[PDB]
């Protein structure tokens, strides 16, 4: 048992360098594919492109497997962290701060891709019910431009959600680089 | 929380700046001294898991004067500010006094440079000699308390040679039923083997009053009893 | 420069880790010589000789590379020429390195026990001779601890590379593989500069250079050995 | 221990300089025969009787001072300034040079920045006086440093202040002529339009030695 | 904190604000010829009521052939020049000739030094470009910081706006300069380091010492340098 | 906002604080108490600290000095602080009559002794005095005088004066009997009155008088004049 | 705004009117051993308890000797009672050489009170955490004790931090020792002190209760350690 704990030690250790040298970079760039940087202003967050609406739903389905893919990542990253924390001491525990500030930020992104799942559920919950009202208040012009709107509001999510992303994994990379050595060492 | 003031009390009655020196002590190498009806024995570790050192430089059983050995402890930098000093008073008062200096009047002096109301010294000793009425054996602390002891131990694995020593110690123990005895408690306390060169043991007879150093050839003769 | 509530020194750790961020500099011990080494780095151009900013003398047979803050030496160097040269005005003889190292370790620690005064953020190692004709090669560190070596390194990442000179140090060497041992320890700047190291024979209680000439036809058949 | 700050600069200094931006206005004026100086004296009631308290006070038979500041920092600096007029009378037997004295109350007041435990200099000065090499007029800083000035002023408001020397002011100037564009700088400057012998003004007076006006003899200057 | 505190880093505090103080301060030019070390000097102006024809706070004069360009708190600078006028004396009363240069600094660094590890004093706000003709190497231009690691140099650019004129000098100058080419090539980096194309001439002042085995060590009036501003417009010797 | 700290600083209101908690300190001791009378003056201790020792000897804690054979001088607040000002009334008596060959006088002497406590409040580190000094006198022409020293100077001229634990009590007790004018014989046993007021019947009341005619020298207490307490009236 | 601004300083008080500083001191003579001393019509006994740290160590010594009539038994820290120790023996001594009388006792004390009293009013230094005891005959067996702050209690019995409340109650019912003038009956009534004020269970007087006496023809004799166990540690 003790051989099998040690070896995940160092199960966590490969797989933390392997997601930052390749597969951190690699995904950067696929987000980006998507949500250009160069893109002039306004070509991006529009609504030109759009029973239940079909097209939003396979957005949402790629979404998924977004966040499905960022949570992972990041969860090694987050406890290979936490394994070179030192003994906790009384002072020249400057490294220690350096350590709890990077958990501290890929919570904060995990707590973001977390609440995307949460997220699709509310949007489906409250389309719904007030599509019963346009049913049973036909003429009230409102309540179908809220619908309208509500697309509108979910297809606009769906994209500052991938901007977001993207911005994130570049972010992680470059925080998690300047402080490499802080990050490898203890104290 | 009150750490600013050097000098400040406690409302239960107590240091603050002395008792933050009481456990820095507790990193040094180890060390363990035995006082017998016959002499004073001591002995300890040498942490020179670097082979690149000279393995002479670096000693933790220096030498007060020609009658008084000890052991250190804790900071190794400022263990020899101490020793300095007592080679200096007690070299003083053969100056002065022609009669080596008594170890009672020597720790207490040694104590006092622990007062300095800069900083206390975080360092415990094993002050050992055979100066007058046989041989005395004594344990400072950077707090003052000066308590003759028949036996101790200083150093991280200091707790584990204190309870070796109370179930071990016979007053009717000579030179040599000792020194088996004074590495018996460190083949416990000890994450190397007790060869010929970790173990650094030095002794005070009774009869020459002088003390000699156990060099490699001398230790390798009685650490292969196997006690 | 108080304590810690744990034990350590907050004023002497952050000094000690304040010459991590300096220039490497490593020694190495023989039989009757001690080649040293440093690794500095400068603007190309401009600054001719860098004021020999490492290798400094203190007599006619001790050497001195320090590591760490460049211009805390000067005030190092000063306190301990006038120390190396007053020892001969009182005693008649050059002054061993055994003393020159006992006196610099002395400085180190008499800034940090006092109060209001900054530590001396350098580390040091000094080699020369002993009374006798020998050649023990010390290691001073901020903290005021020091012992001798038989190679030993200091400045940015010195475990690394006395991690490899623990390995292939032999006992006895000849004036040519001393120097190609040292030579072995570019393993700090990249790309083994002719223009970053320097190095010094220190032989027959009459210390020189190194010419750069020599040194390319030495740090060349290092990239033909790793092959 | 007024110590440095993050952004490189010492903030007791930047403290200090604000003190001096809030008192009376200084106001010092070089010419080709000699340098003027004014102050405005803030008249507080007629009890205060004009001869006690002064603004423009000497330090050898050349030199002229005026204070910009701290009230009670007008005495502590004066006495080691006449002091360092008198050091430098024993040892050399002429006079004391505006450029040697004006270095050492600089030293003076540097000193007190790096003292531990002390307070920086709660007021700006203003030498100037008849010297072998022309005529003079520095302003000393407390920070430390002096300035070889022209034509300046220190006191409150000063950003204005020094607008009307900046265009009423000639490199050729007679210190008759010096006198009205100085009260101008006065009076038409800001608050403190009743000014009837409430300003004093010391001169060079051609290199006679230093002569205080009296307010009889300003008042020929104040009709218009 | 105070001085005498580290920092986890290993950096320090007191002497690390005196780093980026002095980068808040005017530029000034080393630059080491042929012939003898000249230096520049940008003079600030809070307006236009200064003297600007008899003096000039950037370049000082320590001895009668040891001179230096200061650049930083221009108050901390008086003390340093009347500390290194004395050592530079004291020398002479001491040993009866000039100091050497390389003597000098270790002299000043070292009081610089000292008020950086005790005394709980705020340190010296100042660096300064120090160069001066000695028999034992000749000209020779060194620079102090703040911390007192001095470093010998041929061109440096301390003051505002260092690592681009700096750069000036990195292929502009030559090993061999004579002293008019010399003043022409410094006399570049002091104006584009101010982002401007040309000197008002009621600014920047340079110094030279070229030693005709005497040590002249001549300075520049305003209309002197009127020549070397208008053989600048001829002659350009860009940006680069 | 915490402004009692050092004694150097000021409160924004303008009075001086960290030195007005001694007055707070003073009026927990135990009490001193003196007063005018036409043949001398008769002084008064009491040492209310019965509840917690009960070992201590019967006339070993007196709190009555004198710095000569006709100057007396009593304690209020810290007994430890007040040592220090007798050695330097002592001191100040020594160097006067080595300097002026006579008996420093009463009002040269005060003036003096409040200069040395008010000294110690300048500073930024030494602690300020914890002790109210009663300084007495009884001239043989004129009559007696009493001088009070409270913490931050404050030399003022009484003629009669308690300072303690009951000082808001027993100065009522005085304004009711003119003792200008009566005696010292019948006074003492008017003072042991006051103190069964306000707590047992206990000799923990040492107390000496400067004159009865009795060469106008501090005398001791006179154990035998002091014995008929009029324990009932 | 309370409880924690005035209590880390020597030269703060409180709003109270405590000095809280010096207050811990006068608690921090609670936490050392026990010491109890009688004063007799013309012997004064002191009892004091040492302390075995450990089996292996050796009980640290808690009664002094001073002069030949003056010893003391400190009660507190070993740090500053030593500095005491020495400032009373320097005392002393010089004043059998300056002159040849011997001192007087609260002659005596008075200079060590104000030592205490040197080292409250200035910021660095401290005050001495220390309870004294000194016991001492000139003409009259005179018993003195001091506190942190300057005191001198001229008393008749005593006790010191340990059982101090279970040994006061002892000697408060117990006022007969001035006419004990045997000084045996007065050790059996000192040592009955501690056998009735010690730990529970703990092991009663086994050679490790320092013992001295000193009276008339008696100067600071150290009771042997043969004279105790024969009767007086026999007794109980």
């Amino acid at each position: 048992i003790k051989e099998e704990y040690n070896k995940f030690k160092y199960d966590i250790t490969k797989q933390a360098i392997e997601s930052l040298r390749e597969r951190i970079p690699k995904r950067i760039i696929f987000f980006n594919n998507l949500v250009n940087v160069n893109s002039e202003p306004g070509s991006i967050l529009n609504v030109n492109d759009l029973p239940s609406h079909k097209q939003i739903y396979l957005e949402l389905e790629k979404i998924k497997t977004y966040a499905s893919e960022l949570i992972e990542i990041i969860g090694n990253i987050k406890l290979w962290i936490q394994l070179n924390v030192p003994r906790i001491e009384d002072g020249n525990n400057f490294g220690v701060g350096i350590q709890e500030e990077a958990i501290q930020e890929l919570a904060r992104v995990e707590e973001s891709a977390f609440n995307l799942y949460d997220a699709i559920v509310k949007y489906y919950m409250e389309r719904a019910k007030i599509s019963t009202k346009v049913l049973k208040y036909p003429n009230v012009s409102d309540y179908q431009e809220a619908v309208r709107e509500l697309d509108e509001k979910e297809w606009i999510h769906i994209k500052i959600t991938i901007v977001d992303m993207r911005n994130n994994y570049i972010m992680l990379y470059d925080l998690l680089y300047k402080n490499w050595e802080k990050v490898v060492k203890p104290k | 929380e009150y750490d600013r003031g050097v000098n400040t009390f406690s409302p239960e009655g107590r240091l603050f700046q002395v008792e933050y020196a009481l456990g820095a002590i507790k990193l040094g190498s180890t060390a363990v001294g035995i006082c017998v009806n016959d002499g004073v024995i001591l002995a300890s570790e040498r942490r020179i898991s670097s082979t690149l050192i000279e393995k002479d430089s670096v000693e933790k059983l220096l030498s007060i004067d020609d009658h008084i050995g000890c052991a250190m402890s804790g900071l190794m930098a400022d263990a020899r500010t101490l020793i300095d000093y007592a080679r200096v008073e007690c070299n003083h008062y053969k100056f002065i006094y022609n009669e080596n200096i008594n170890i009672k009047s020597c720790v207490e002096l040694i104590s006092e440079l622990a007062l300095d109301f800069s900083r206390p010294f975080g360092v415990a000793l094993l002050i050992g000699g055979v100066d007058k009425n046989g041989p005395c054996l004594w344990y400072t602390e950077p707090s003052g308390t000066n308590t003759r002891f028949s036996a101790a131990s200083i150093g991280s694995a200091q707790e584990g040679a204190e309870l070796l020593l109370q179930e071990n110690y016979k007053k009717d123990m000579t030179f040599e039923q000792a020194e088996i005895l004074a590495l018996t408690v460190l083949r416990q306390v000890m994450e190397d083997k007790l060869s010929t060169s970790n173990v650094e043991i030095c002794a005070i007879k009774k009869s020459d009053q002088t003390f000699y150093k156990y060099n490699t050839d001398d230790i390798s003769r009685i650490i292969d009893v196997l006690p | 420069t108080v304590f810690s509530p744990d034990g350590h020194l907050l004023q002497v750790e952050h000094a000690l880790e304040a010459v991590k961020k300096g220039g490497c500099a490593v020694a190495i011990k023989s039989s009757n010589f001690a080649v040293l080494a440093v690794e500095k780095k400068n603007i190309p151009k401009l600054q001719n000789p860098k004021t020999t900013e490492k290798l400094i003398k203190l007599d006619e047979h001790n050497c001195l590379a320090f590591a760490g803050l460049n211009a805390d030496a000067r005030v190092l160097v000063n306190k301990t020429r006038l120390e190396c040269q007053r020892y001969y005005l009182n005693m008649d003889e050059p002054a061993p390195v055994d003393y020159i190292a006992k006196y610099v370790a002395k400085v180190q620690q008499k800034f940090t026990h006092r109060g209001g005064v900054r530590p001396f953020g350098i580390a040091t190692l000094i080699a020369g001779f002993k009374n006798n004709k020998e050649i023990c090669i010390y290691q001073t560190e901020p903290s005021g601890i020091y012992a001798a070596w038989k190679a030993q390194a200091i400045g940015k990442n010195a475990k690394i590379v006395q991690e490899f000179l623990e390995k292939n140090y032999q006992e006895n060497m000849e004036q040519k593989d001393c120097i190609f041992l040292a030579l072995k320890a570019i393993f700090e700047v990249v790309e083994l500069s002719s223009k970053n190291v320097e190095v010094a024979l220190l032989t027959e209680k009459d210390l020189t250079f190194i010419e750069e000439q020599e040194i390319n036809s030495m740090v060349e058949l290092i990239d033909q050995e790793r092959t | 221990l007024t110590t440095f700050s993050p952004t490189g600069k010492l903030v007791q200094i930047e403290y200090a300089l604000n003190r001096v931006s809030s008192s009376s206005p200084a106001l010092g004026i070089r010419a080709k025969n000699g340098v003027i100086i004014a102050t405005e004296k803030k008249s507080p009631n007629e009890l205060i009787e004009e001869n006690s308290i002064f603004k423009i006070q000497q330090i050898s038979e050349h030199i002229g001072i005026v204070y910009a500041g701290m009230p009670g920092d007008f005495r502590v600096l004066l006495k080691r300034a006449r002091k360092e007029a008198i050091r430098y009378s024993l040892q050399y037997g002429s006079e004391i040079l505006v450029k040697e004295l004006v270095k050492i109350i600089a030293s003076i007041v540097q000193e007190f920045t790096q003292t531990g435990g002390v307070r920086p200099f709660g007021l700006s000065l203003l030498i100037c006086g008849v010297d072998v090499y022309g005529y003079h007029l520095y302003q000393i800083d407390p920070s430390g440093c002096y300035f070889n000035w022209m034509a300046t002023c220190v006191g409150k408001d000063y950003q204005n202040n020094m607008s009307f020397l900046e265009k009423r002011y000639n490199k050729d100037i007679e210190i008759e002529d010096a006198i009205h564009t100085a009260i101008l700088t006065l009076k038409e400057s800001y608050e403190g339009v009743l000014n009837e012998k409430n300003i004093e003004i010391g001169v060079a007076y051609d290199n006679k030695p230093f002569k205080i006006l009296t307010q009889n003899e300003i008042k020929d200057y104040l009709i218009e | 904190s105070r001085t005498t505190t580290f920092s986890p880093e290993g950096r320090l505090y007191q002497v690390e604000y005196a780093l980026e103080a002095i980068n808040n301060a005017s530029i000034t030019i080393g630059l080491i010829t042929k012939d003898g070390v000249i230096l520049g000097a940008d003079k600030v102006f809070i307006s236009k009521l200064i003297d600007k024809a008899n003096n000039y706070e950037k370049i000082y004069k320590i001895d009668k052939h040891i001179f230096c360009g200061v650049a930083g708190l221009n108050a901390d600078a008086n003390i340093l020049i009347n500390q290194s006028r004395l050592y530079a004396q004291r020398y002479l009363y001491n040993y009866n000739e000039v100091q050497p240069v390389s003597q000098l600094v270790v002299q000043i660094c070292d009081i610089k030094q000292s008020y950086t590890q005790y005394g709980g004093l705020r340190p010296y706000g100042v660096s300064f470009l120090i160069g001066g003709y000695d028999t034992k190497d000749g000209y020779q231009l060194y620079h102090t910081d703040p911390s007192g690691n001095y470093s010998g140099w041929f061109a440096t650019a301390i003051g505002t706006n260092n690592l681009t004129a700096s750069s000036v000098l990195k292929q502009e100058w030559k090993n061999d300069m004579t002293l008019e080419e010399g003043l022409l090539l410094a006399l570049k980096t002091l104006a584009k380091s101010t982002d401007t194309e040309i000197p008002k001439s009621e600014k920047i002042e340079l110094a030279y010492l070229t030693n005709k085995d005497g040590e002249v060590y001549q300075k520049y009036l305003t209309e002197k340098e009127i020549e070397e501003l208008i053989k600048l417009y001829t002659q350009k010797y860009i940006k680069e | 906002a915490g402004y009692d700290l050092s004694v150097s600083t000021f409160s924004p209101d303008g009075r001086l604080y960290q030195v007005e908690y001694i007055y707070k300190s003073i009026n927990n001791n135990n009490t001193a108490l003196c007063l005018e009378c036409k043949d001398g003056i008769i002084c008064c201790c009491i040492n209310s600290n019965m509840d917690k020792n009960k070992m201590i000897k019967k006339n070993s804690y007196n709190r009555i000095y004198h710095v000569n054979n006709n100057i007396i001088i009593t304690y209020s607040g810290f007994d430890g602080d007040a040592r220090n000002i007798i050695d330097r009334a002592r001191s100040e008596a020594n160097t006067y009559y080595y300097n002026f060959h006579t008996n420093i006088p009463l009002h040269i002497l005060v003036n003096r002794i409040s200069l040395y406590i008010h000294a110690y409040t300048l500073y930024w580190h030494m602690r300020p005095f914890a002790a109210s000094i009663i300084i007495s006198s009884f001239n043989e022409k004129d009559k007696g005088d009493i001088y009070c020293i409270e913490p931050n100077g404050a030399c003022y001229k009484y003629s009669g004066i308690v300072i303690g634990k009951n000082k808001e009590m027993f100065k009522t007790e005085i304004e009711k009997k003119d003792y200008k004018d009566i005696n010292v014989r019948d006074a003492i046993e008017d003072i042991y009155k006051f103190i069964l007021t306000s707590n047992n019947l206990q000799n923990l009341v040492n107390f000496s008088w400067i004159c009865k005619e009795s060469s106008y020298e501090f005398q001791n207490i006179h154990e035998e004049i002091l014995t008929p307490a009029l324990n009932k009236a | 705004m309370y409880r924690n601004l005035y209590d880390t300083d020597n030269i703060i008080y409180s709003p109270e009117g405590r000095l809280y500083q010096v207050e811990y001191a006068s608690e921090a003579i609670k936490q050392g051993t026990c010491a109890v001393a009688i004063k007799s019509k013309d012997y004064v006994v002191v009892s004091g308890l040492k302390k075995c740290i450990s089996k292996l160590s050796f009980p640290q010594e808690k009664i002094f000797k001073i002069d030949d009539y003056i010893g003391i038994s400190m009660s507190g820290i070993t740090s500053d009672a030593k500095v005491l120790t020495k400032f009373m023996q320097n005392e002393c001594l010089s004043h059998k050489f300056l002159y040849n009388e011997n001192i007087n006792i609260e002659s005596l004390v008075r200079s060590v009170a104000d030592k205490y009293q040197k080292n409250t009013q200035k910021s660095s230094k401290r005050a001495f955490g220390v309870g004294l005891m000194i016991a001492a005959y000139h003409n009259e067996p005179c018993i003195f004790e001091t506190r942190p702050n300057g005191s001198y209690f001229e008393y008749d019995a005593l006790s010191f931090g340990a059982r101090s409340h279970a040994s006061k109650t002892y000697l408060e019912k117990n006022l007969h020792l001035f006419e004990e003038c045997s000084l045996e009956e007065l050790i059996l009534h000192c040592l009955k002190a501690l056998k009735c004020s010690l730990s529970s269970e703990s092991e009663l007087t086994i050679s490790n209760t320092a013992l001295a006496v000193v009276g008339k023809n008696h100067p600071w004799q150290e009771i042997s350690s043969l004279q105790l166990e024969e009767y007086l540690s026999k007794v109980k």
